[PDB]
RNA sequence: GUGCUCGCUUCGGCAGCACAUAUACUAAAAUUGGAACGAUACAGAGAAGAUUAGCAUGGCCCCUGCGCAAGGAUGACACAUUCGUGAAGCGUU
């Protein structure tokens, strides 16, 4: 029922937070956290 | 001779980092 | 225009390359070249110039500041972000990089990001002033608990 | 292609078998665009006032040279008065 990202049975396209629904081809290289900790800025 | 005015002498496309450079383009003179 | 402008660019461009090849370093040549292409809004060329200059002398802090600055002036936020990260990674001791990096993130609004940066920075156990700046950063928001910590 | 089947069997043909096993930038062509250190033309050798000897240094410059030798113009290339903005950080009244 929700119709927004906020909120299988639904039988709707729903994308719940931010999974992209249109092509972007974005450059960004995935930020990563390892095990417990850190954004792997190295 | 054309290593200058035709074709970018040697090109290093910048490396791409955690952000989106796809969209960016720039204006003419 | 169409051709007349073009010839001008060859004379300048070629001259810049000649200067660089003659002296190799003397990064005022590198920088001036970068600046000229920036002014013509040929910023992809500019990027390559800056990277080439970095290959010659990666330790030169004016060079890095000019590079990051150029990206910011052209609203290329993510390029600038990359560059800042590199600068602090390779030359961690340079405080100018850290101060600018946090400032940029603050301006962009990314408080979390800035906090993260400062936490990285503090790992280097820097200087009294750096710690003060981190604390003051926190105190521009209420965040008194953070400050005390 | 050569030989052999007391092959069919005449000397013609046909059959079987054995042996013998993969050449070649295929062109005798067609097209396509960098160099002669030719003449001509313009101009005309580094260093200091000039005239000159030279070793070098550097490499998106070569050439001669068997050369890690030596030459090529040293091969060429190498062009004293007097301050204040703007932003940020830190400490203080
Ligand atoms: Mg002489
Ligand atoms: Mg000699
Ligand atoms: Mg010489």
């Amino acid at each position: 029922i929700p119709r927004l990202l906020e909120d299988p049975e639904i039988h709707v396209a729903q994308y719940p937070l931010d999974m992209g629904r249109k092509k972007k081809m974005s450059n960004a290289l995935a930020i990563q956290v390892d095990s417990e900790g850190k954004i792997k800025y190295d | 001779g054309v290593d200058y005015n035709a074709e970018i002498p040697f090109e290093k496309k910048p490396a791409l980092g955690f952000y989106d450079t796809s969209e960016e383009n720039y204006q003419a003179l | 225009d169409e051709e007349e402008l073009n010839d001008y660019k060859l004379r300048k461009r070629k001259t810049f390359e000649d200067n660089i090849r003659k002296n190799r370093t003397v990064i005022s040549n590198w920088i001036k070249y970068a600046q000229w292409e920036e002014s013509l809004k040929e910023i992809q060329r500019a990027r390559s110039i800056y990277e080439r200059a970095l290959d010659v002398d990666y330790r030169n802090i004016t060079l890095w500041l000019k590079y990051a600055e150029m990206e910011m002036k052209n609203r290329q936020v993510n390029h600038a972000r990359n560059i800042w990260d590199r600068a602090i990674t390779t030359l961690p001791r340079v405080n100018q990089f850290w101060y600018k990096y946090t400032y940029m993130e603050e301006m962009l609004g990314n408080v979390a990001g800035a906090r993260q940066v400062f936490e990285r920075w503090m790992e280097w156990q820097p200087e009294e002033q750096a710690w003060h700046s981190y604390i003051n950063f926190e105190l521009r928001y209420k965040e008194v608990d953070r400050a005390r910590t």
